[PDB]
RNA sequence: UUGAACAGAGAGCAUUUCCGGCAGCAGAGAUUUCAGCUGU
């Protein structure tokens, strides 16, 4: 049996663990027949993963007791001998176990992930680097897999190429999910924010732009437009024109929705030149999208982005001093969309006097703006 | 008074879910188990018996045959199961020996195809597509060297002009060829042995050691430029081709029909010769053979190695194949058939577990080098007790009561009543040799592995 | 006991727990199945008597064929099987070796004369009558199920009177006189 | 060498990789035969390294037409991009081992270093894993194969007649 | 690597009262190099035992140990094992011989009238009580609960589980003493007649009638190690058998007067007789020295026992005494009935009892557990020994928790691993080695070449003749014992040239004699017969 | 057949290059563990 194998696969780290004064013998027999009855319990039928998990909390658990008891008995913290690695291995040994029998609990895969990344120096990143790539080989679709393993490669180690191509291989397995989407632009302003900021600061002490966020940005409408369309009507295309214009319309919604999220969480970006980075996803929204979203409906979403495309330099603190510098630009703006408009004009202009009103002695300049915004 | 018994509490010893196997307490006090000797005893005789009703080898035969008995038979060393046979009728056929069924036949010559093998053909002006087409090439008494390709189906990447790529032309005869396992070179032996290669039409040089003609050949495996060959002088003659020349010849009693070379070992080659045993020879020193495997009762035909080199078979003149272990020098196992007449070939298969025999009457089998191993794949504890048994089996080898019944086998009546009567032969000339070396004075005591070979060329310090 | 797979009954034979070749096959209790007998060895109790009868037939048959010794005793042991009974013709002296058997003396039992002479159902009714105590034979009353009645001595074989099986059987005739009882 | 294995099926794409060959030259013979019907024996042979499944019936059908039509869609691209081995184009290959010889042009027409066989040996292998199916998954997919055949074999069907319902 | 319990787990190996070969030298130290590795790992086990042995200990100089209650102890001791200790009172058959399987699971009572039971005595399921109306008098199982011979009247029976009558051996004519064999599956019976019977279960085969030639045999018992009989008559005499020699392996004279009782120990060490002179006796085994004589009993001693743990269970009538740590060589563990005045270097018994209204009539210890169980003349009692038994059994050997599956299965594969009857020889460890003739040196036929060449030459050069010496005073000069052991009649060519070596050897010893006197001088060797020699 | 730069794999092999020693100090995550400078 194997159980007789794991069991006497146990027996020299207690024959030091012995030899080294901590531990008695009928202690240790104690530990063997708790020891047992789990290896019992893991390597027979009817297993599961919380006699999994419970092993590894008992081996924890007399872990934290060898070290408690040989700091009060040898007064040494390590006795660099066989007994106080060994039982760190064998937890990963049963976690690897774990895995391998059942592989479909990502909450057994990442205690897997925690444990060894916690255990420190000891482990090595590549032993990380081969759990990650069995658990990106058998959960390709599960995404928060590819952030996790991208973020300790870029949050911990600072790989930007690896970290690149975590996430474009994701991107090519699931290019559905707008979740993966978001973290890869939120991963290439983080970078372009790292390379402007040691350039800063390596002048303070002694080209390459956001176009990479404006390209995935430009292949995520694209492609996330044509995942909805191809999920949505799924089978087939026996619908007439009107389901087809109403589907049609219904994906430039989901799609505007998500660059909407994508500009709310786009300005707290303030290292980079993040006027001409939201202005560019701006003329990116501004052009045609093949259903006449300003010629016809989504009016909403046209003046949705008029109302972002006036306040994106007003984008500013109770100081106004951008306001008097450009409000007449506000202004402009209002007159333009109060010349086609006929209800999104008293919208637009109620919306705006409302947005400066709630946004921005004080008060007298303040009531200079209520007049010339009045 | 302190007290305490025995707590047996069930919860360790029968499980609280139904689902979930008994516990095994183990305790390995030879007190507790006591009769160590002859458990394992009676476990070796039970392998031996179970051995002994298992020992099934005939796989079976491949197509139905040729029409004329198989004369030439070559593996191809990279792929497991493909295989080249030439009859005595000029036909030779690639087999695949999965479905045991030929790929394509060919009328090759018009005499006997007396030699073939096959090639990865180094042409310096095509590209060799060896994952679509195989390739054999074959000479015969027809003076003619012949190459073909064949198309396998083995890898689907493609989707074409199957037979005949060249035709070499010698002037005389041809009665070996064996290939160089590089370098687009192979030699034929016959009127006199020649060295080619795939893209000139002609003999590239005549390695010849004397005006007397050759009967076989065989290309080492490591160190691929090393030839062998068998005259029919009784002559073994080793070649080297960095030298471009003989290298060694030796004179032996009898004729040598075979040769294969050790494919773990390099410089050792088994010869396969006339009076009715095998020599295990070194070629850094051919003054004395390092084996001889000397169980068979007519003249030895063919013989192979394992590839993993630890054993060799050996086919002979008398209905009848045998599989030797490499240090031993009787046979571990014979092999034979009532439809089996005058085995003259013999391949140890890439897998080092199927014994390809190609016979007289036309057919081709399969054998099992094992005869009691089976070819599924094994859980482990069937692997396990397999390899206890066969380990159990070493250990009690010498037993006279396993040992009678693991030597045990069924002798065609010819092959049986020959070994008797050569037992009583060989009783009675060591009789006499007994009493000539009572009387006489000098008498020297030669080895049996020395009493074989009449002389050496380039003689030994 | 498991049903042994290819290999095991290959390898072992003869083995068998419940057959061995010192059970003749089983016949003691064949027959005492047949004859419904109590005890173990009454059997063997008349394996023995056959056993005697062959031998000394054996013997007297290895004597020459026309002597008057060999010729009276055989035909005098002959006369006594047939009288007891255990023997069912007197003719052949081939009877002695072939047809002198424990299931001969065991047919000549009283249960399976009385199931014979049609007294009892079978022959385990007939061992509950005479354990019963409702058998004689002649005057007294047989208790014991092993009695051996022979030829003349089953012409008294009857119930014993104030018997019920007497009395139901005459009441089942209305044949019943109750001034003798039954 | 039969070293990698690719199972197509309605839920999705799935690579195993071959732990222990089968036999070569014993492929038809009693025991090799019956080892892939005995499910204990033939998870000796196979194991699964990957399962990328589906997105949805929609491109589920567009995959079972590819499939169909022996195309190699944009999820076999990326699963095999992702699980195999980047081998030599001229030397020593990675073996692929699938059940349609006319699937394997357009496998090494995207992956010059990949040479794709289906004979005898990867057909059995192949009917294994048809044979055992969800136990050889270990558990992760979602939804029943069975119930995602019959909606595939529906909508396979009806695109291969155009069924109209108006 | 050093292991303190290493010495349990060794195996002696032959010795003569290195090499020059490469091959055969490293052969034989990869062998010793696994020899030790495996003594070491299967010595590392100890760690892995579940279990711990079973004791009581006196913690005062006031608690003697034998005077414990049995009470005492069930109320010491937890509820399982209070009620493992049964007691079944059942008065009207006779006394009960007990018998436990080998496994602990089912016990196998007798009267000595008829009654029969066997049962599962720790649940509640008896699965045969039959009530055979003769004087039965022994029985055992088999290999299992599912069969088990009884010892009755005269002809021993052979039941099934649920009691149908298999077999009637007509052999085994008077058994009083039945024993199994497990390992060889062999029942062996012995009794009244003074002959002992091998009788092969599974075959169905009578494999042994030896004559004991020694009268009825009063005690019988079986060495666990390596399955040879001791058989006690009414000489004092134990004899060892075995069944291939029709004589006895060993013959000891162990008690005066006849022997009541034996005992081996499972490791086939010790072995404790009781003779009728109230004598027990310890005896080794395997040197066959007599360790302690413990004489002058008060009554003799009707039973010994020995557990798996060694204790040593004797009962002389209506007591029963145990002794622990009395199966050893010292003088100071001869088992004593009290200690005079106190000496710590004396046995006093460890536990005692007393069955005060009858007389036991066999004793034999639970296996697994913690108990002995006596049979006595109304029934059974348990009693909750603690130092005596094997708390760590092995579960592939016999397993007391084994299901009806692992019984099938297991059954099958020690009937397939059945060992014969021919391999039982004194030592277990005989049956790999080579001859004790043959010899030890193997041949090269060199030496075989040599040996038929002086073989041949026997003749004239006296090889095969005791060699002439004069001084080995000549009434005993070997080839006068020659010439006497031979045959006084027949001559042969060999005997005479005895006659002409002694001829020469006494005139040797004639010259030497008469140059040691003085008589004569040195050589003056007969200078005429110098001349006459070439005649 | 070799060379070059490039892209890598974790799948091999050395050896004294450092660490698994101690503080002082700031930093990290949820009172435990984690991360670098000046000397023993």
């Amino acid at each position: 049996s194997k159980t007789r194998y794991y069991l006497e696969q146990c027996i020299p780290e207690m024959d030091d663990l012995v030899e080294k004064g901590l531990f008695t013998k009928n202690e240790v027999s104690l530990i063997m027949k708790k020891r047992t009855d789990f290896e019992h319990r893991l390597n027979s039928r009817g297993s599961s993963i919380n006699d999994y998990i419970k092993y590894i909390n008992y081996e924890s658990n007399v872990n934290k007791l060898r070290a408690k008891r040989c700091k009060r008995i040898l007064q040494v913290k390590k006795t660099n001998s066989l007994s106080d690695w060994s039982i760190q291995q064998r937890i990963g040994f049963i976690y690897q176990r774990g895995t391998n029998k059942f592989p479909q609990d990502l909450k057994f895969w990442a205690m897997y992930l925690n444990y060894m990344k916690a255990r420190g120096n000891q482990t090595s990143y590549k032993k990380i680097h081969n759990i990650y790539n069995q658990l990106l080989k058998l959960h390709p679709t599960n995404v928060d897999i590819w952030i996790s393993c991208a973020k300790y490669e870029y949050e911990v180690h600072a790989n930007f190429k690896s970290c690149r191509n975590i996430f474009q291989n994701g991107l090519r397995f699931n290019p559905d999910v707008p979740k993966l989407w978001y973290e890869y632009v939120k991963f290439e302003l983080n970078f372009i924010t790292k390379l402007i900021n040691r350039r800063k600061v390596m002048g303070l002490i002694n080209a390459l732009r956001g176009d990479i966020a404006l390209t995935i940005f430009d292949v995520c409408m694209k492609t996330l437009g044509k995942h909805y369309i191809n999920k949505h009507k799924g089978y087939y295309a026996i619908s007439d024109s009107k389901m087809n214009i109403e589907l049609n319309k219904e994906t430039l919604n989901y799609l505007f929705s998500e660059s909407l999220r994508y500009i709310k969480l786009f300005d707290e970006f303030l290292d980079l030149e993040r006027d001409y980075l939201i202005n560019h996803v701006l003329q990116f929204w501004k052009n045609d999208m093949y259903d006449l979203s300003l010629r016809k409906d989504l009016p909403e979403l046209y003046l949705k982005t008029v109302m972002i495309d006036i306040t994106l330099n007003i984008r500013y603190m109770p100081v106004e001093k951008l306001d008097i510098d450009q409000l007449q630009l506000s202004v402009k703006k209002y007159f333009a969309y109060i010349s086609k408009l006929d209800s999104a004009s008293v919208k637009s202009l109620k919306n705006e006097y409302r947005s400066y009103l709630q946004d921005n002695a004080e008060d007298d300049p303040r009531y200079k703006i209520l007049d010339l915004i009045i | 008074m302190k007290i305490k018994t025995i707590k047996r509490s069930a919860d360790d010893y029968v499980p609280v879910k139904s689902t979930q196997e008994s516990q095994m307490p183990r305790n390995l006090n030879p007190e507790l188990h006591p009769f160590e000797r002859a458990r394992e005893y009676t476990k070796a005789l039970n392998a031996t018996k179970l051995e002994r009703m298992f020992a099934k080898p005939f796989v079976g035969q491949l197509g139905y045959g040729h029409r004329d008995g198989v004369y030439a038979i070559a593996k191809n060393y990279g792929s497991l199961n493909k295989l080249a046979t030439g009859s005595a009728d000029g036909v030779i056929k690639y087999w695949n020996m999965s479905t045991r069924e030929e790929f394509v036949s060919f009328k090759a010559h018009y005499g006997l195809v007396t030699g073939l093998c096959v090639t990865q053909p180094r042409f310096h002006d095509k590209k060799p597509d060896l994952k679509s087409q195989n390739f054999m090439l074959s000479c015969s008494d027809d003076k003619t060297v012949k190459l073909w390709s064949i198309n396998v189906d083995d890898y689907s990447n493609k989707n074409n002009e199957e037979g005949l790529i060249r035709t070499f032309d010698g002037e005389s005869a041809f009665q070996g060829i064996d290939s160089h396992r590089e370098n687009s070179t192979f030699a034929t032996g016959g009127a006199k042995i020649h060295l080619w290669d795939v893209n000139r039409l002609k003999p590239v040089s005549d390695l010849s050691w004397g005006a007397d003609n050759i009967t076989s050949l065989k290309f080492n495996q490591n160190e691929t430029d090393i030839l062998a060959s068998t005259g029919s002088d009784n002559s073994i003659v080793l070649y080297d081709l960095r030298t471009n020349s003989p290298t060694q010849k030796i004179v032996q009693t009898m004729r040598t029909n075979a040769i294969c070379w050790n494919p773990m070992e390099a410089f050792n080659f088994v010869t396969a010769n006339e009076d009715h045993n095998a020599y295990y020879y070194d070629m850094r020193n051919l003054s004395r053979s390092l084996n001889v495997f000397k169980d068979h009762v007519s003249a030895v035909m063919d013989v192979d190695f394992s590839p993993t080199g630890d054993e060799i078979v050996t086919g002979s003149y008398d209905k009848s194949i045998r599989i030797y272990k490499t240090n031993h020098g009787h046979s571990r196992e014979i092999y034979h058939t009532k439809r089996m007449q005058h085995v003259f070939q013999v391949k140890y298969s890439m897998d080092s577990k199927y014994i390809i025999s190609g016979s007289d009457d036309g057919n081709v089998r399969l054998w099992r080098s094992k005869a009691w191993e089976r070819s599924n794949v094994k859980t482990t504890r069937e692997k396990n007790k397999l390899e206890y048994d066969e380990k159990l089996k070493e250990r009690f080898r010498h037993m006279p009561e396993i040992k009678r019944i693991s030597r045990h086998r069924h002798v065609p009546q010819v092959i049986k009543k020959a070994q008797e009567i050569k037992n009583i032969e060989l009783s009675s000339i060591k009789r006499r040799e007994a009493n000539e070396r009572r009387t006489r004075k000098d008498m020297p005591y030669i080895s049996e592995r020395k009493k074989q070979i009449v002389g050496t060329v380039h003689k030994y310090e | 006991v498991r049903k042994l797979k290819h290999h095991e009954q290959k390898l072992l034979k003869k083995v068998d727990f419940l057959e061995w070749k010192q059970d003749q096959g089983h016949r003691d209790t064949q027959v005492m199945r047949t004859y419904h007998i109590q005890n173990r060895e009454d059997y063997h109790k008349y394996n023995r008597i056959c056993g005697d009868i062959r031998r000394l037939a054996n013997k007297l048959s290895l004597l020459p064929p026309t002597d008057p010794f060999r010729r009276k005793h055989e035909q005098l042991l002959l006369d006594k099987l047939y009288a007891m009974g255990v023997l069912t013709t007197k003719s052949k002296i081939s009877d002695l070796e072939n047809k002198v058997t424990v299931s001969a003396i065991c047919r000549r039992r009283l249960p399976v004369i009385m199931h014979r002479l049609k007294m009892a159902e079978t022959i385990q009714d007939a061992v509950k009558f005479i354990e019963q105590g409702h058998v004689r034979v002649g005057p007294n009353l047989i208790n014991d199920p092993a009695y051996l009645v022979t030829r003349n001595m089953e012409d008294y074989v009857t119930w014993v009177d104030n018997s019920k099986i007497k009395k139901t059987l005459l009441r089942y005739r209305n044949q019943i006189d109750d001034f003798d009882f039954s | 060498p039969i070293e990698y294995l690719l199972f197509e099926e309605p839920t999705g794409y799935a690579v195993f990789k071959v732990k222990l060959q089968q036999d070569d030259i014993g492929s038809r013979l009693k025991e090799v035969q019956e080892q892939i019907n005995d499910f204990g024996a033939f998870t000796k042979l196979i194991e699964l390294v990957s399962f990328a499944p589906f997105k949805g019936a929609a491109e589920a059908l567009e995959n079972a037409n590819d499939i169909s039509e022996g195309l190699v869609s944009e999820s076999l691209k990326a699963i095999l991009d992702l699980n195999l081995p980047k081998a030599s184009s001229k030397k020593k290959n990675i073996t692929l081992a699938i059940s349609d010889k006319n699937l394997g042009p357009s496998i090494k027409e995207e992956f010059p270093y990949v040479d794709c066989i289906s004979n005898e040996l990867a057909q059995d292998l192949i009917r294994g894993v048809r044979l055992h199916g969800e136990k050889l998954f270990k558990g992760l997919q979602s939804g029943d194969l069975e119930r995602a055949q019959l909606g595939l074999g529906h909508a396979y069907s009806r695109a291969k007649v155009k069924f109209s319902v108006q | 690597k050093e292991r303190e319990n290493q010495n349990k787990f060794e195996r002696s190996t032959y010795t003569n009262n290195q090499t020059k070969d490469k091959k055969l030298r490293a052969g034989l130290k990869k062998i010793d190099e696994q020899y030790k590795k495996a003594v070491s790992s299967a010595a590392a086990t100890d760690y892995l035992l579940p279990e711990s042995n079973g004791y009581l200990e006196p913690e005062n100089e006031l608690e003697k140990t034998f005077k414990v209650q049995q009470s005492e102890i069930k109320s010491s001791v937890d509820v399982s094992t209070a009620n493992k200790a049964l007691d079944l009172s059942l008065k009207e058959f006779g006394p009960y011989h007990i018998k436990y399987a080998k496994n602990g699971t089912h016990l196998l009572i007798t009267g000595r009238k008829g009654h029969v039971a066997s049962m599962d005595w720790r649940k509640g399921q008896l699965r045969a009580e039959l009530f055979l109306n003769e004087t039965c008098h022994s029985a055992t199982y088999l290999q299992n609960e599912q069969y088990f011979a009884v010892a009755q009247k005269k002809y021993t029976f052979i039941y099934d589980h649920e009691g149908t009558e298999l077999h009637r051996l007509k052999q085994h004519i008077e058994a009083r003493h039945l024993d199994f064999l497990p390992y060889h599956y062999l029942l062996v019976t012995a009794g009244e007649t003074g002959w002992l019977k091998y009788h092969d279960v599974s075959t169905g085969q009578l494999v042994s009638e030896l004559r004991t030639k020694a009268g009825p045999t009063m005690a019988m018992a079986q060495n666990p190690w390596n399955a040879v009989m001791h058989l006690g008559h009414s000489n004092g005499t134990v004899s060892l058998w075995s069944p291939s020699m029709p004589e006895p392996l060993v013959k000891l004279l162990s008690a005066r007067g006849p022997v009541n009782s034996i005992a081996i120990d499972r490791s086939g060490y010790y072995m404790a007789t009781t003779g009728a002179d109230r004598s027990m006796k310890i005896w080794d085994i395997r040197n066959f020295k007599q360790l302690h004589s413990v004489e002058s009993l008060p009554t003799p001693g009707t039973n010994v026992s020995i557990s798996d743990t060694g204790l040593l269970a004797l009962s002389r009538g209506p007591h029963v005494t145990l002794w622990k740590d009395a199966l050893k060589l010292s003088g100071d563990s001869k088992p004593c009935f009290g200690s005079m005045g106190g000496n710590p270097h004396r046995n006093t018994p460890y536990m005692s009892h007393l069955f005060a209204g009858n007389k036991v009539e066999n004793l034999g210890f639970v296996p697994f557990e913690d108990l002995l169980g006596v049979g006595h003349q109304t029934g059974i009692t348990n009693l909750i020994v603690p130092g005596a038994g094997e708390a760590n059994y092995d579960a592939l050997e016999l397993n007391p928790f084994e299901t009806k599956k692992q019984r099938q299965e297991q059954e099958v594969r020690t009937l397939l691993n059945k060992l014969p009857a021919d391999t039982i020889t004194l030592d277990p460890n005989s049956i790999g080695s080579v001859d004790k003739r043959s010899s030890t040196i193997r041949l090269n036929a060199k030496d075989l070449a040599q040996t038929t060449m002086d073989a041949n030459n026997k003749a004239k050069t006296n090889s095969d003749i005791p060699d002439v010496k004069p001084d080995v005073k000549g009434k005993n000069s070997g080839l006068r014992s020659f010439l006497r052991k031979k045959t006084q009649n027949v001559i042969d060519e060999r005997k005479l040239r005895v006659q002409k070596q002694l001829d020469k050897e006494k005139n040797i010893r004639k010259r030497n004699h008469q140059i040691k006197q003085g008589l004569i001088s040195e050589d003056h060797k007969d200078v005429i017969e110098e001349a006459l020699s070439r005649f």
